[PDB]
RNA sequence: AGUGGAGCCUGCGGCUUAAUUUGACUCAACACGGGAAACCUCACCCGGCCCGGACACGGACAGGAUUGACAGAUUGAUAGCUCUUUCUCGAUUCCGUGGGUGGUGGUGCAUGGCCGUUCUUAGUUGGUGGAGCGAUUUGUCUGGUUAAUCCCGAUAACGAACGAGACUCUGGCAUGCUAACUAGUUACGCGACCGGUCGGCGUAACUUCUUAGAGGGACAAGUGGCGUUCAGCCACCCGAGAUUGAGCAAUAACAGGUCUGUGAUGCCCUUAGAUGUCCGGGGCUGCACGCGCGCUACACUGACUGGCUCAGCGUGUCCUACGCCGGCAGGCGCGGGUAACCCGUUGAACCCCAUUCGUGAUGGGGAUCGGGGAUUGCAAUUAUUCCCCAUGAACGAGGAAUUCCCAGUAAGUGCGGGUCAUAAGCUUGCGUUGAUUAAGUCCCUGCCCUUUGUACACCGCGUCGCU
């Protein structure tokens, strides 16, 4: 996610720009098991800043 | 003003229906990715939102 | 502003102690007062009428007024709606 | 003490099972309390008789210690280009012969 | 149908910005440090970091109730899904976000600028930092706006280290004459995080372990073990 | 390669205008204020609407304080805006005294923050020790060395810290590792066509191609010269690379820009025929003329047409595929995609082959102008755009002067994003094609740096007049 912006909040300077970036990494991990196991695996190792999406069938 | 004629102009099309969610100013708005933030209040909250000037 | 809106706003105030706005005069109505047809301009100004009376505190952040109830403001709604004192607001229920 | 290229004495360290012992982990917090020296004295109105107390513990008007602390506090209201130091953290009894020169 | 991942992560950081701004607005005079939002589908737990937790809790725990109900009513997500938890900072002096709001209150209380700046300065120098600086700018002693600068210890002004060692925190204080700006740059130390300091050292310091003094050869000895 | 010579766009001046808001004026303003403005924007002008005047005092008010209002008159306006019409509404108030709010209203020479500039430099500063009463000095150099006060070595100095460097992101390399039905190949089978082709179909592997994480790799490493034979400098082997491009950027500063980005802001001005809010219209774009970027060209190394054939950032709940009607612009239906799943194997342009045009202001080049068509929008009048005929003008390489650039560079060429209801001649990025010269200097200019002297001296403004 790349957003370029002017540094100057009035537009008087030497036309200097900030290239702000967000980097999003995506992971896909697949299992083949009944749905009660994936819940107890996911729910224990909860870590902030990393989030989990669970799709069933 | 009069009730029937105070907001009689529709406010869906035109940049006057779009204001920054921080400073309510409408010049220099970043609508990319749905920030809707002013370009001058963006440099204030860039570090807090999760933006890093890597390169 | 009519008194129907004045009573409709005051009913929500005591049971929770929290109430917000969007600072939009041309807003048609306030979303919290659902099925009441109370425009938010009347809400924000009639609520501001209690700011100068010392019953509430302002805390403004990003186009949204935020308010609390003073201990002296609790009794100001107990005689307008004539709420008898054995009922408590949202502050005194848990813990 | 502050060099980048540094030496490590790890091999000479003998025994360290519990490194985070609760002796060096003292929580030093004195700012928001009333124990910080960097706080106003809440000044008393000026006595008319010129002294406080009686007997041998009569604290007089100028009272060189008190007047020195007062002159330090009056230094704290100087020009922004002036540099003072840490004159309240260390007890600085500064006299008028010196303070008036610095004020000039 | 849900929000796209780009706008999912943009709108997540804006929620972390408005809440932080509001908590600063309210608890500027309470020692508020920061916000840690941990997202749990049952209830999202917002841990507030403050200096004195009894002030933000208040008597009986009444102040945080208004806060959690306001954030219930404002951000649209349903009630029974947010849990506020006020907690003390691991090191109050070392965190410059909580510290820079203390000097603002000290100036607002009527102190002379230089004395309170030395108070904050020596408190955070004794707190354990390798170096710190405070820059207060404005109309200090006149209609002419001079600048005041207190530097001691070390500082790293350039290089990736300036992203995770110094803790820049700018604040505005409102006096009778006008507005004074306060910058407090506290550099974090080494000794990896037992609640203090980042893990990796400064990307220049090399420390060399002295050798174990080995046995010099005297006689070829064959010992069966 | 241009610019300055033409045409056009845009910005700044002047000239007009009711207003043609506004700031910025060598580099360090002039396609800048994300400032490509139908309303809004909008500050400006011409006119209306409302209190959205909190709170305190006094007066009015229930035998009404009032609000809203159909029909007609007025009115651009189902503008009770006012009059007639008399219906509503139950203190939600009104009138003055106080002072609060709202200001894109004044001061960037009262300010914060941010940004720009000196400077993308080459410095800045302690501790201990030596000298001097002290100001002060050595350290911070004779010399050599480098992009670097970067380093060597002398040495009353020894050691440091900030800056530079290190760092972080990106690029070139891994047939070693990790593992892919939301990526790809091979094999087999199924076909389809004439042992070859299939982006045409499915399961076995598999990670070379594609992804993106760890680890590795490059250090003046090795060799030959130069060297105060130290520090390091030229040349060569091997290697993917003997090395790219950015981010961050010290001490000390500037009356540099911003109150017009903020519910940042001190003194304020105004506050009910308002400098507050909203609405209608206009204007910011108006044109004798001047000054800066930028875009098209001046034709043959070209233009037209047909055919051929390759990307990369990177958006998208609006992006769009496919089918049908239309000459285009467009319109209809049915789909997918909240996303390496769909648009898309992103059949992009320049370029490659063939035809025609052959030095002609020529078919080069399309400024100006008429007519029609479609879309977006309440509203295209000041042509918003896009499409089709027609009109075809200056311009034939540009005076003085001037800008930028060393290798996937300059130039040529198109794609994406920002602005966007409608939109790029701007700008931020991205690939594609791909050079010439030099690898050296103070000749211009600018900035340094060392030494020596060093804290506006003198000779060359008058005549007359009365009290
Ligand atoms: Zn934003």
């Amino acid at each position: 996610l790349r957003i370029t912006t002017r540094k100057t909040p009035c537009g008087e300077g030497s036309k200097t720009w900030d290239r702000f970036q967000m980097r999003i990494h995506k992971r896909l991990i697949d299992l083949h098991s009944p749905s009660e196991i994936v819940k107890q695996i996911t729910s224990i190792s909860i870590e902030p800043g990393v989030e989990v999406e669970v799709t069933i069938a | 003003g009069h009730q029937q004629l105070y907001w009689s102009h529709p406010r869906k099309f035109g940049q006057g229906s779009r204001s920054c969610r921080v400073c309510s100013n409408r010049h220099g708005l970043i609508r990319k990715y749905g920030l809707n933030m002013c370009r001058q209040c963006f440099r204030q909250y860039a570090k807090d939102i999760g933006f890093i000037k890597l390169d | 502003m009519p008194k129907k809106n004045r009573i409709a706003i005051y009913e929500l105030l005591f049971k929770e102690g929290v109430m917000v706005a969007k600072k939009d005069v041309h807003m048609p109505k306030h979303p919290e007062l659902a099925d009441k047809n109370v425009p938010n301009l009347h809400v924000m100004k009639a609520m501001q009428s209690l700011k100068s009376r010392g019953y509430v505190k302002e805390q403004f952040a990003w186009r949204h007024f935020y308010w609390y109830l003073t201990n002296e403001g609790i009794q100001y709604l107990r005689d307008y709606l004539h709420l008898p004192p054995e009922i408590v607001p949202a502050t005194l229920r848990r813990s | 003490g502050d060099s980048k290229v540094s030496i490590s004495f790890e091999n000479y360290r003998k025994v360290h099972p519990y490194e985070d012992s609760d002796s060096s982990e003292d929580e030093v917090d004195w700012q928001d309390t009333r124990d910080d020296p960097y706080r106003p004295a809440k000044p008393v109105p000026t006595p008319k008789k010129g002294f406080i107390g009686k007997g041998k513990d009569i604290t007089t008007k100028h009272d060189e210690v008190v007047c020195g602390r007062k002159n330090t506090a009056r230094m704290e209201n100087f020009a922004p280009e002036f540099q003072v130091g840490d004159g309240i953290g260390m007890d600085l009894k500064l006299s008028n012969h010196v303070f008036n020169a610095l004020k000039q | 149908v849900q929000i796209s991942k780009k706008r999912k992560f943009v709108a997540d950081g804006i929620f972390k910005a408005e809440l932080n701004e509001f908590l600063t607005r309210e608890l500027a005079e309470d020692g508020y440090s920061g916000v840690e939002v941990r997202v749990t589908p049952t209830r999202t737990e917002i841990i507030i970091l403050a200096t004195r937790t009894q002030n933000v809790l208040g008597e009986k725990g009444r102040r945080i109730r208004e806060l959690t109900a306001v954030v219930q009513k404002r951000f649209g997500f349903p009630e029974g899904s947010v849990e506020l938890y006020a907690e003390k900072v691991a090191t109050r002096g070392l965190c410059a976000i909580a510290q820079a709001e203390s000097l603002r209150y000290k100036l607002l209380g009527g102190l002379a600028v230089r004395r309170a700046c030395y108070g904050v300065l020596r408190f955070i120098m004794e707190s354990g930092a390798k170096g710190c600086e405070v820059v207060v700018s404005g109309k200090l002693r006149g209609q002419r706006a001079k600048s005041m600068k207190f530097v001691d210890g070390l500082m790293i002004h350039s290089g990736d280290p300036v992203n995770y060692y110094v803790d820049t925190a700018v604040r505005h204080v409102l006096l009778r004459q006008g507005v004074l700006g306060i910058k407090v740059k506290i550099m974090l130390p080494w000794d990896p995080t037992g609640k203090i300091g980042p893990k990796k050292p400064l990307p220049d310091h090399v420390s060399i372990v002295e050798p174990k003094d080995e046995i010099l050869p005297t006689t070829p000895i064959s010992e069966q073990k």
